[PDB]
């Protein structure tokens, strides 16, 4: 997010339409369904909770 | 004679005492002592019973896997927040005890200090030291500078949120 | 119905729009701006 913000600011100040770089990849040229077209970015975003949060319990029980 | 009449009148008053639409003569009455702005005395000695210990342990068991959410000034939910993300946001001065949070065990959005066990989890000694440093050396001088630079911040009406960030 | 309503505004709670913001090219102001105008739900998912 920080890198995209800085890049878009720099591109806008330079006189061009800014672009957004997606984590996972770009779109697929298909004509069936919207999920398949943007499968890579959706696949990256669907792992948000497992990627960040720990598997073990955060607090302590029984003590 | 008079006792029975007084008892009946008191029963009638009890009948409509909590009818908030009915005005009552004891409303806005003169207190026994002149009114002065007081504050609740801070407790000193606290002795917890085993009942409270076990209740706290049970509540910690229920909330040990929670993921929290909070709301910003524009009334938009903000980010999937595990415990360490909440701690980092608290240290950075983005959220405080008045922010609206939601977790698994609640039905509505409540202020952070009104959730049962959310402040003890965040406030580790390192978090306290870091938030004190951030409040004292980064946010306060910046607030002073922005107040001095722009006149749109009216001097008579100035917020005091930075002063109480450490808590 | 001949009842007073000037002391209040009939709204116990203010109605606030809840829409997340994002940055993009307006193409009308020709400026890079932050807004909250999303595509209508009558066309979301059907076509691109
Ligand atoms: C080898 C690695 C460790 C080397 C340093 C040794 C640490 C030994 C003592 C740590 C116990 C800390 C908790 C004590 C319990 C306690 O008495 O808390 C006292 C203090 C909390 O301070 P308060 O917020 O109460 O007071 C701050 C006041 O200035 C505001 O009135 O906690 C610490 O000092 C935190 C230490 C973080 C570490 C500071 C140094 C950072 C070094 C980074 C490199």
């Amino acid at each position: 997010s920080c890198c995209n913000e800085q890049g878009m600011r720099r591109e806008a100040l330079s006189g061009k339409k800014p672009n957004l770089w997606l984590l996972g990849g770009g779109p697929r040229l298909v004509n069936d369904s919207w999920e398949r077209m943007w499968w890579n970015n959706l696949h990256w975003k669907r792992w948000k909770v497992p990627r960040t949060g720990p598997a073990f319990p955060q607090d302590m029980y029984w003590q | 004679g008079t006792q029975q009449e007084l008892a009946q009148m008191e029963a009638m008053e009890l009948a409509t005492l909590f009818d908030m639409s009915k005005p009552h003569p004891l409303d806005n009455a003169a207190p026994a002592t002149p009114w002065k702005g007081e504050l609740r005395p801070v407790p000193r000695k606290i002795v917890l019973s085993p009942y409270q210990y076990e209740m706290i342990n049970y509540q910690r068991m229920l909330m040990r896997k929670n993921i929290w959410y909070y709301r910003d000034r524009m009334n938009v939910p903000r980010g999937p927040c595990p415990l360490h993300v909440v701690k980092e946001a608290w240290v950075s001065g983005i959220v405080d005890e008045n922010t609206l949070f939601w977790g698994h065990g609640l039905y509505d959005w409540l202020p952070a200090k009104n959730i049962k066990l959310l402040l003890p989890m965040v406030r580790t000694p390192e978090v306290r030291f870091a938030t004190w440093i951030k409040r004292t050396f980064s946010l306060k001088p910046s607030l002073n500078r922005i107040r001095e630079q722009r006149k749109e911040h009216r001097d008579p009406q100035e917020a005091s949120l930075q002063v109480e960030l450490m808590r | 119905v001949y009842l007073p309503e000037g002391e209040k505004s009939f709204d116990i709670t203010s109605m606030t729009t809840t829409l997340p913001f994002y940055a993009g090219w307006d193409e009308s102001l020709k400026k890079f701006v932050v807004t909250n105008r999303l595509l209508s739900r009558r066309d979301a998912g059907l076509s691109v």
